[PDB]
């Protein structure tokens, strides 16, 4: 079926410049209507920023227009969002999105996943992860929670996921809070049988993309 | 541009209740009969999925508990009945007329029985003690409502405003939040002191929980 792609994401300085990129997959990006870049400031609600219609047509939002470029190229199967001279107010995440050929084209049934742009003058910094180790002993025998701490990174995002994937009953993965020293800090819990801890291994799986850092900690009873 | 603006801004429901959204523009949306106004739900963490466009037509694969009505400039979104899934922030929008916009989104949770919440304290790590800080960190899982108070103690000294925390979204699973607090002192300060205890307050405990570790005793 038909997916979007995005790329591009990431940490830009101030007054810098954005180039983000939607991959099209199992659909003919020529075959669109249009493709659009739809934004949303953390918290906040959505903003549409600029289309492409299937005939090369262009169209922007007057609140950012004359600083922003959507284009395509078709033997990619790829459409681009550029824009320049970034502000404070530019961070969030951004979506690629495709319009239709019914009912007035600019509804969006299909979207990518999205890509957080952080408009930041601080550099990058990769996470420290430590355990949160079960228990001691068990209350009960009954269920243990154990857990990864994440912290001090910027900017955000990191996914933490618990065993490749193989273990997501249970899981909690808090958002992030903003410590004071300008650095992020994220914990991820999990709870499991208490009778499982001395048999089954437990390793999160930490990954920061701004920074290139990817970790694998075992968590075991100390 | 056209301006929306959605009542009520959040919501909270029982579970299986009618819920219904509004959203009026400031101009209107009809074009030759039709209405151009769209429905997205968004959950946590995802893109926003379309429910309902031009109006009152059903977008393919979702729930038919979703409908649309109203015309002109006003509009409306109903969930017949609500089901645990639906936790998420429905946002209307215009398309009537470039800029495309989008009302400022309503908030909607499940309103399930009060559960109190499973408490658990971590110590920090010996691994980050060696960079001279100590993380304590207290969970408390699965609780409804989401409202709780955490009161961090060392040795019977309350802490404020050495801790932060973080609460999930509604997990559809249970309808169910859980809270994440960190309670952050240098290494020195944590090998000053003996018993770290974390206090949690909640509707669904007929009394404050209590749960603790002595520094060194593991």
């Amino acid at each position: 079926e038909v997916q979007l792609v995005e790329s591009g994401g990431g940490l830009v300085q101030p007054g810098g410049s954005l180039r983000l990129s939607c991959a099209v997959s199992g659909y003919s990006i020529t075959s669109g209507y249009s493709w659009n870049w739809i934004r949303q400031a953390p918290g906040k609600g959505l903003e549409w920023v600029a289309s492409i219609t299937y005939d090369g047509s262009t169209n922007y939002n007057p609140s950012v227009k004359g600083r922003i470029t959507i284009s395509r190229d078709d033997s990619k199967n790829t459409f681009y969002l550029q824009m320049n001279s970034l502000r404070a107010e530019d961070t969030a995440v951004y979506y690629c999105a495709r319009g239709s050929h019914y009912f007035g084209h600019w509804h969006f049934a299909v979207w990518g996943q999205g890509t957080l742009v952080t408009v930041s003058s601080a550099s990058t910094k990769g996470p420290s992860v430590f355990p949160l180790a079960p228990s001691s002993k068990s209350t009960s025998g009954g269920t243990a929670a154990l857990g990864c701490l994440v912290k001090d990174y910027f900017p955000e995002p990191v996914t933490v996921s618990w065993n490749s994937g193989a273990l997501t009953s249970g899981v909690h993965t808090f958002p992030a809070v903003l410590q004071s020293s300008g650095l992020y800090s994220l914990s991820s819990v999990v709870t499991v049988p208490s009778s499982s801890l001395g048999t089954q291994t437990y390793i999160c799986n930490v990954n920061h993309k701004p920074s290139n850092t990817k970790v694998d900690k075992k968590v075991e009873p100390k | 541009d056209i301006q929306l603006t959605q009542s009520p801004s959040s919501l909270s429901a029982s579970v299986g209740d009618r819920v219904t959204i509004t959203c009026r523009a400031s101009q209107s949306v009809d074009y030759d009969g039709d209405s151009y106004m769209n429905w997205y739900q968004q959950k946590p963490g995802k893109a926003p999925k379309l429910l309902i466009y031009a109006a009152s037509y059903l977008e393919s694969g979702v729930p038919s508990r979703f409908s649309g009505s109203g015309s002109g400039t006003d509009f409306t979104l109903t969930i017949s009945s609500l089901q645990p899934e639906d936790f998420a922030t429905y946002y209307c929008q215009q398309s009537h007329e470039d800029p495309y916009t989008f009302g400022q989104g309503t908030k909607v949770e499940i309103k399930r029985t009060v559960a109190a919440p499973s408490v658990f304290i971590f110590p920090p790590s010996d691994e980050q003690l060696k960079s001279g800080t100590a993380s304590v960190v207290c969970l408390l899982n699965n609780f409804y409502p989401r409202e709780a108070k955490v009161q961090w103690k060392v040795d019977n000294a309350l802490q404020s405003g050495n801790s932060q925390e973080s609460v999930t979204e509604q997990d559809s699973k249970d309808s169910t939040y859980s809270l994440s607090s960190t309670l952050t002192l240098s290494k020195a300060d944590y090998e000053k002191h003996k018993v770290y205890a974390c206090e949690v307050t909640h509707q669904g405990l007929s009394s404050p929980v209590t749960k603790s570790f002595n520094r060194g005793e593991c």
